[PDB]
């Protein structure tokens, strides 16, 4: 599922963006089943963002996110996020942060990021999440527990 | 059945919280320690960044197996539409509290952060600040469980009002 | 009502000390009152059971030095009620001033039983009773909450 991941992560990273006011277009050049995935996603991130705003924009100013530490910082943190194990919960957490982390990115004028931070959430998903996400039935398994 | 339900997301939400403090009061101590190289700054707030991401993931994961085993409960007919609303109503108001207390612990430590870095460099005039955080987190760690336990002893008793 | 707020705060800290080994003269409609005292009694009682099935008990979690015992009971009891108020939780506000009480007392400050009394009583008559009277007031908590009000 590897090109499906990546649009799943382009998908979600363009609408965290948008709702900041940022087009997607202007940092990157990048059926029914899928909308349905995408959709969940969105609304996961939105109600995780709606009860852990100032969580999200805190933990990610405290990062102090720069070109030449941002990748050591989105993978240390990564990594301790699932270093006991996965859960859905902890996924949508993890697309949150990298929305965090690219409106951050454009917010201090490091549009170059955005497209560095989808390759390697999308690159962290293939990786190191698809084994147990097809282990737990696919992404509809979350659409049904998490879908709206 | 609606009781374990609720019961079992109660107890989470609150296993959930106390595993972000006790993370929160060790990162802390380390930020004591007068070795601590820029380095190990770095990872510690890498660390209190993931801590805090965690617990948000793991309530939230909580709360919605929670509102899912509800949903089929219902179409299992084990509860009515009244029962079904008091029931999701409970979940959200857990939801609420745990991430309240999430969102709370997370700007304590913050700021026990910041008052490390304008104290001085001895144990005693911020091993204070150190005690002051653990006992705050106690506090909220308490609460928690206290309102955990109250909100589902509430929901049953007013489930025989239904 | 002001004393019978009192009255409530010392029955039940006299049994839940009582429970434990202590007794409250160490340390400090009446038919309608008595029927809140016994369904306050029996509520705690079951709190603190599932309190302990779910954690563990619940005065084994607390710590208390009379220097810091306003805030470490104030500090609970603000974040317990921050959003909110239901009977569940005016149960659990009770049984953590027990707890508390007999925390202290089992490590030598018992000075502070009366204390926390009196802490209990202020918080119900300041910051509970508006929402308790507004609620049908404490006969309302015995008809869902006592064990014999209902067949």
């Amino acid at each position: 599922m590897s090109q499906s991941n990546r649009e799943l992560v382009v998908d979600f990273l363009s609408y965290k963006l948008s709702q900041k006011g940022y087009s997607w277009s202007q940092f990157s050049d990048v059926g029914t089943e899928s909308e349905a995935v995408k959709q969940a996603l969105r609304e996961a991130g939105d109600e995780f963002e709606l009860r852990y705003r100032r969580a999200f924009s805190d933990l990610t100013s405290q990062l102090h996110i720069t070109p030449g530490t941002a990748y050591q910082s989105f993978e240390q943190v990564v990594n301790e996020l699932f270093r006991d194990g996965v859960n859905w919960g902890r996924i949508v957490a993890f697309f949150s942060f990298g929305g965090a982390l690219c409106v951050e990115s454009v917010d201090k004028e490091m549009q170059v990021l955005v497209s560095r931070i989808a390759a390697w959430m999308a690159t962290y998903l293939n990786d190191h999440l698809e084994p147990w996400i097809q282990e737990n039935g696919g992404w509809d398994t979350f659409v049904e527990l998490y879908g709206n | 059945d609606a009781k374990k339900v609720a019961k079992k997301a109660a107890i989470q939400a609150a296993r959930r919280i106390t595993e972000l403090a006790q993370v929160l009061v060790e990162l802390l101590k380390e930020a004591l320690k007068l070795d601590l190289t820029q380095e190990m700054r770095k990872k510690l707030i890498e660390r209190y960044a993931a801590a805090i991401i965690r617990a948000i993931g793991d309530i939230n994961n909580a709360i919605y197996q929670a509102k899912q085993e509800a949903e089929k409960l219902k179409k299992a007919g084990l509860v009515d539409s009244d029962q079904l609303d008091a029931l999701l109503r409970a979940l959200d108001e857990l939801q609420k509290v745990a991430s309240k207390a999430a969102n709370q612990l997370g700007r304590l430590f913050e700021e026990a952060l910041k008052r490390l870095d304008k104290d001085n460099g001895g144990e005693e005039e911020k091993d204070r600040t150190a005690k002051w955080f653990e006992f705050e987190a106690r506090a909220i760690e308490i609460a928690l469980r206290l309102a955990a336990i109250g909100d589902v002893f509430d929901l049953e008793k007013e489930w025989r009002k239904l």
